[PDB]
RNA sequence: AUGGAUAAUAAUCGGGCAUAAGCAUAUUACCGAAGCUAUGGAUUUGCAAGUUUGCAAGUGGUAGGGGAGCAUUCUAACAGGGUUGAAGGUUUUUCGUAAGGAGGGCUGGACUGGUUAGAAAAGAAAAUGUAGGCAUAAGUAACGAUAAUGCGGGCGAGAAAC
RNA sequence: GAAAAGAACCGUGAAUAACGGAGUGAAAUAGAUCCUGAAACCAUACGCUUACAAGCGGUCGGAGCCCUUUCGUGGGGUGACGGCGUGCCUUUUGCAUAAUGAGCCUACGAGUUAACGCUGCUGGCAAGGAUAAGUACUUCAGUACGGAUCCGCAGCGAAAGCG
RNA sequence: AAAUAAGGGCGUAUGGGGAAUGCCUAGGCUCUCAGAGGCGAUGAAGGACGUGAUAAGCUGCGAAAAGCUGCGGGGACUGGCA
């Protein structure tokens, strides 16, 4: 109402007040809380994250494998569903080309679509894409107009 | 704020009155005669007895000559007296000790069954034990007790 | 309250006779000594006290004395000395502050050496 | 910002050694002396308040067996054929009838024996 | 900074598709020739990182 | 510890002393050594959604307008400043010893420079608006001509 | 029950002492704990009514884990107090489970602070911790080559040392 | 101290050592050790106890004697006498330990921040969510724009690849 | 005059001691905006010695020595801290 009758959601805040190290009676006291002697309750201790406690870890006793190939293309992935519930609401009709994939933040600029055959795609459409796959292009010349790879 | 409205009396040194008992040691065993005299000197026959407050009756034993010891501890009872020098561990015997002053007999049989404190040295003090037949206490008019009515 | 009011209420000193000596660079502890035996004494007895002691710290006592009586014959100006027969009330030996020296101890190290001070103050009162 | 607790940190002590009022020496004054000389007194005043109830119950069993030997009988006799009797007095109550009241309490032996 | 993922287990240890992380077994580098064929099939197929080291394994590849 | 002008050297030797270890003057636990976990030149400031942001200026003026703090003027204009006329305008709409916030729809440098001096007034164009300028004031004047830009923009 | 050696500062049923107040069996009454119960009150979970009450099970605690809060310094809004006496210091009364809050007298002579929200140089009893002040040992060690001092005059309030 | 108006003058004192007066001031118990001025520490006066009584000095009972009083199964002070009771911290299976540490008081003194993440609560939007650097205006360390880019929506395989 | 237990313990009051706390600032810390980034052989930075009606220090100034001249501003006091 005004700037003296703030009040946040019932559970936003929280006790702001807990110190460890302030005397027995708050809970965190004497030992703050690390208990007693040890590596573990001295100043600058840091977990080394690889380390097993002597022995080989688990990061150093399993192989390497595979490699990476520099040519990798990727491709978006577009599935018959998503295409049938973007022709339902109304924003797509009888032609689904490169643009309408970005207009509907389904696919970058420069970027390659797959359109891919999960879902029960009936409308008749005329879909540009970069691959299909055997479902997809077979669902869609069946159930509909042509599907042609650009 | 004194909220108990219900206190249990104690009494004081303006409210006790004290007797001058006397006491017939003709037949009668050392320690047998001399818990209840020390029961009576420190006063717990009258029901207003006070813990703290130096109650009872003065005792006078008439006859700690008469006494008499139940097994062989006349000839086998020691006193040991240790002065404070290196070997100075004096050992007396209950015929020995009797021969010289016979009351010392009861009185240390009494002293011993007292509290051990200042009041149980100042009780002490209220018992006379004579070693005749006739005390000097004179114009007291002391009442005789017999031990085989408490 | 009125700072005004307070010091003209307090300042009820105009019947009390005392004398003050501060900063007399003597110790304490032994004017004490000499403050007992002047103490509650007739105000010549201690005099004589004073002036037969066998202190250094009676010297300069048993002037201060005499000025407590010189400032009781001036507050009670209108009559005499000997019939009202003054006494020695109340004396206090309080301390003051003291100087820090050095001396060198044996082996490089220095001790601490503080010249103590001392404060006197004595009320007479009369008998009348 | 800066913040100093310096008042209310000589507050909280004064009040801790305000009730070290009393005490031998140093314990009323000096600070690390009172206090650990304050805890310690409240730690014997949580005890001996468990220790009060069974002081004066023996107390109490003492008067009532002094003023019961005098009608020649004895505190556990007179206990016995007062708890089966149907009389329930608790002995605060009958320490006082035997220490103000004798003819009270001499009463309440003859109809209990 | 930015933590950095250590090079170690980045290069093994790949994540699987919802919550599991997907490595090689051992002992299949050169004493092939006296293990019996049934070890060597079963040590031959990929595994997954068992729920004790999950955590050391996540901390490494900076997926806490 | 790092900071405080001085010298890295050890004060006495690590044994044979009889005192405490110690040496580098500048620890934190010596007079005049460093503070240990002192203040820190810093940035409070931190982000919200500029739906959440709308969202929270939107309510704010709902507050106002369901405890009927809203005004509507006709667009004014004062020749020469004068704070003067402007207090004169203030008991017809009767925002006298009461908190202002005159919302504008353009600069108005007359205007603005007539209430410069008041405390209990604002003058404040609508494309410097904030939820706190608005719940700050007790009574808004949304000018004809501020209300199609405070409408339009949310 | 009896004999079968005992260790060095004075010893032991804990002591007095007991011929039963020792031992064996049986019975009754009583004493005896923070155990159980009687009375008053507080609190945690689970179940219902509502917007605190009722019932059930609980409520020793180190390492450790969780939840509600107090004080301190400053800031944003609204509302205040003070030379007819603010902060601070010293006593006293009262309230709360506690950290703490409020009121009165004395000194003091200019600032202070309620409600909601926020931030942190946010709390000491110990680190042979640091700086300042002040005690104890105590009127004690010592007053620094065992070459040596005595008397009479002088100044002077004051002289073993001029 | 608002301003030196910083104590002329008199007395004790050998003394221009100190003090008591007298004047200045609202204050001199604001007097140059100068605002208020606590604690440790050192003393004086008054009330109650204490020279036959053994120990972490307290606690629970308890007379007697002094002040106050709404008059009281009210308050304050001291307490003759009785019961119980071998400080604190740290390290340890285990410390009164004759294991460590501190003479006391006052002041300082030890889990804080930045970047990148994860869990619990809360909030906006929602198959979508969010901007970074920067730019424009302005009453300027303080609304609009900016979609580069990041996460999610499809995974498997070392990879080609399939989906 | 009084009191007196040689002395000690407790409670209250009044003193000395000390500098904490409270309030204040002469000084510092981190920065924002706009400039500038050098002095010196026509003798630098840094000093020594001198200079006053009176002059121990600090400040200013150099044997023309708490100062000299020119152009503007200013209008009653001035001979630095003193």
């Amino acid at each position: 109402m005004n700037l003296s009758n703030l009040q946040p959601a019932e559970g936003s805040t929280h006790n702001q007040n807990k110190r460890v190290g302030r005397g027995e009676g708050s809970g965190k006291g004497g030992t703050a809380a690390r208990g007693h002697k040890g590596a573990k309750s001295r100043s600058g201790y840091s977990k080394k994250i690889g380390f097993e406690g002597g022995q080989m870890p688990l990061q150093r006793r399993v192989p390497k494998f595979g490699f990476k190939n520099i040519n990798r293309k990727e491709y978006e992935g577009v599935n018959l569903d998503t295409l049938q519930l973007l022709v339902d609401n109304g924003v797509i009709t009888d032609s689904v080309s490169m643009t309408d994939f970005v207009a509907n933040r389904l696919a970058s600029k420069n970027e390659i679509v797959k359109i891919l055959g999960r879902g029960e795609l009936k409308a008749k459409l005329k879909v540009t894409a970069h691959k299909f796959t055997a479902t997809a292009k077979a669902a869609i010349e069946a159930a509909g107009g042509e599907a042609v790879t650009i | 704020m004194d909220a108990l409205s219900y206190k249990t009396i104690s009494a004081s040194k303006a409210t006790v009155t004290k007797e001058w008992i006397v006491v017939d040691a003709e037949g009668h065993n050392l320690g047998r005669l001399a818990s209840k005299v020390a029961m009576i000197l420190r006063g717990k026959y009258k029901p207003s007895y006070t813990p703290h407050v130096d109650c009872g009756d003065n005792v006078i034993v008439i006859n700690s000559e008469k006494i008499n010891l139940t097994g062989t501890k006349l000839n086998d009872k020691i006193y040991m007296r240790h002065t404070g020098y290196p070997g100075g561990q004096r050992t007396l015997t209950a015929k020995v000790l009797q021969s010289k002053n016979p009351a010392l007999l009861v009185e240390k049989a009494v002293k011993g069954m007292l509290p051990k404190n200042k009041l149980g040295a100042e009780l002490f003090r209220n018992l006379n034990v004579v070693v005749g037949s006739e005390h000097t206490h004179g114009a007291q008019k002391p009442r005789t007790v017999n031990l085989n009515d408490l | 309250r009125k700072r005004e009011t307070a010091d003209a209420r307090k300042e009820a000193n105009k019947s009390i006779a005392f004398a003050k000596l501060n900063n007399c660079p003597t110790s304490p502890r032994k004017m004490r000594l000499v403050a007992d035996l002047v103490r509650g004494q007739k105000v010549e007895r201690a005099l004589n006290i004073l002036r037969f002691s066998s202190k250094e710290a009676s010297r300069k006592l048993e002037k201060l004395l005499l000025s407590a009586i010189n400032n009781w014959e001036q507050k009670n100006s209108e009559g005499n000395l000997e019939e009202a027969g003054l006494f020695v009330k109340e004396i206090r030996v309080d301390g003051g502050m003291m100087l820090k020296r050095l001396r060198p101890a044996p082996q490089g190290r220095a001790h601490r050496i503080r010249k103590r001070s001392n404060h006197v103050t004595i009320v007479l009162g009369a008998i009348n | 910002p800066r913040s100093v607790n310096s008042v209310a940190k000589r507050a909280r002590r004064k009040k801790i050694m305000k009730q070290a009022k009393g005490f031998f020496g140093r314990r009323k004054n000096v600070w690390t002396v009172a206090k650990n000389a304050v805890e310690k007194a409240m730690s014997y005043a949580y005890r001996d308040r468990k220790q009060n109830k069974r002081n004066f119950r023996s107390l109490w069993i003492q008067r009532i067996n002094a003023g019961a030997r005098l009608e020649g009988m004895s505190y556990s006799q007179f206990m016995g054929k007062v708890k089966a009797n149907g009389i329930e007095l608790n002995r605060k109550v009958l320490a006082d009838l035997a220490m103000n009241h004798p003819e009270a309490f001499k009463a309440i032996l003859n109809k209990v024996k | 900074p930015k933590m950095k993922t250590k090079s170690s287990a980045k290069k093994r240890f790949k994540v699987t598709g919802s919550g599991k992380i997907k490595r090689k077994h051992a002992f299949k580098s050169h004493i092939l020739t006296k293990k019996s064929k049934k070890r060597k099939l079963a040590l031959t197929h990929s595994a997954l990182v068992h729920k004790t080291d999950e955590k050391s394994i996540k901390q490494q590849l900076r997926i806490i | 510890r790092a900071e405080v002008t001085g010298s890295t050297r050890k004060i006495k030797k690590q044994k044979g002393t009889g005192t405490a270890r110690a040496g580098s003057v500048k620890n934190p636990l010596f007079k005049g050594g460093g503070t240990v976990f002192g203040p820190r030149p810093r940035s409070y400031s931190f982000k919200l959604n500029k739906n959440l942001k709308r969202l929270a200026r939107k309510s704010a003026f709902s507050i106002k307008a369901k405890e009927s703090n809203i005004i509507v003027l006709e667009d004014f204009n004062f020749e020469a400043p004068n704070t003067k006329n402007f207090i004169n305008v203030l008991k017809a709409l009767g925002l006298e010893n009461k908190k202002s916030l005159f919302v504008l729809g353009e600069s108005n440098k007359n205007v603005y420079l007539s209430s410069r001096n008041l405390k209990a007034s604002n003058v404040v164009t609508s494309s410097e608006l904030s939820t706190y300028a608005i719940l700050n004031t007790n009574n808004l004047v949304l000018l004809e001509g501020s209300l199609e830009l405070i409408e339009e923009n949310l």
